[PDB]
């Protein structure tokens, strides 16, 4: 006879638990990463605003400069 | 014969409740979400091509009616 039935040995093995494999890091690397970026922009900003300060200073002395002519 | 289905009890100590404020102040499961939608982006689509490819049938399909 020829029918539909499973192997002798049966066949492999199947799956039915919940998988969650918990990728990533730790609360404490993430707030770190977060406060030496915070900390390297304002760094970043202190000397790009100290500098933009000394242009626009140097432009209104420029102003003081031309001002008695007009 | 039978399971609890949600029923754990949350943890208590620093580093667990860091963690999660962290992920309460980061999102973190929301970007698990936007990577799965990611992986989903990346693979191949299993749309057919109809009418020049038709989707699989069996002999034993039942249809038009006709008289041998």
């Amino acid at each position: 006879v020829k029918q539909d039935m499973p192997p002798v040995g049966g066949y492999g093995p199947i799956d039915y638990k919940r998988n969650l494999p918990r990728r990533g890091l730790s609360g404490y690397s993430m707030f770190a990463v977060g406060i030496g970026a915070l900390l390297f922009g304002y760094w970043s900003m202190m000397r790009w605003n100290r500098e933009r300060r000394r242009l626009q200073i140097e432009d209104f002395e420029a102003r003081i400069a031309l001002m008695p002519l007009l | 014969t039978y399971k609890y289905v949600n029923l754990r009890e949350p943890s208590m100590d620093m580093k667990s409740v860091t963690d999660r404020a962290a992920q309460t102040l980061l999102w973190t499961e929301l970007i698990r979400g936007l990577g799965m939608t990611l992986s989903y982006l990346f693979r191949e689509p299993a749309t057919i091509n109809y009418p020049f490819e038709k989707g699989p049938l069996s002999p034993r399909f039942r249809g038009e009616h006709a008289l041998r």
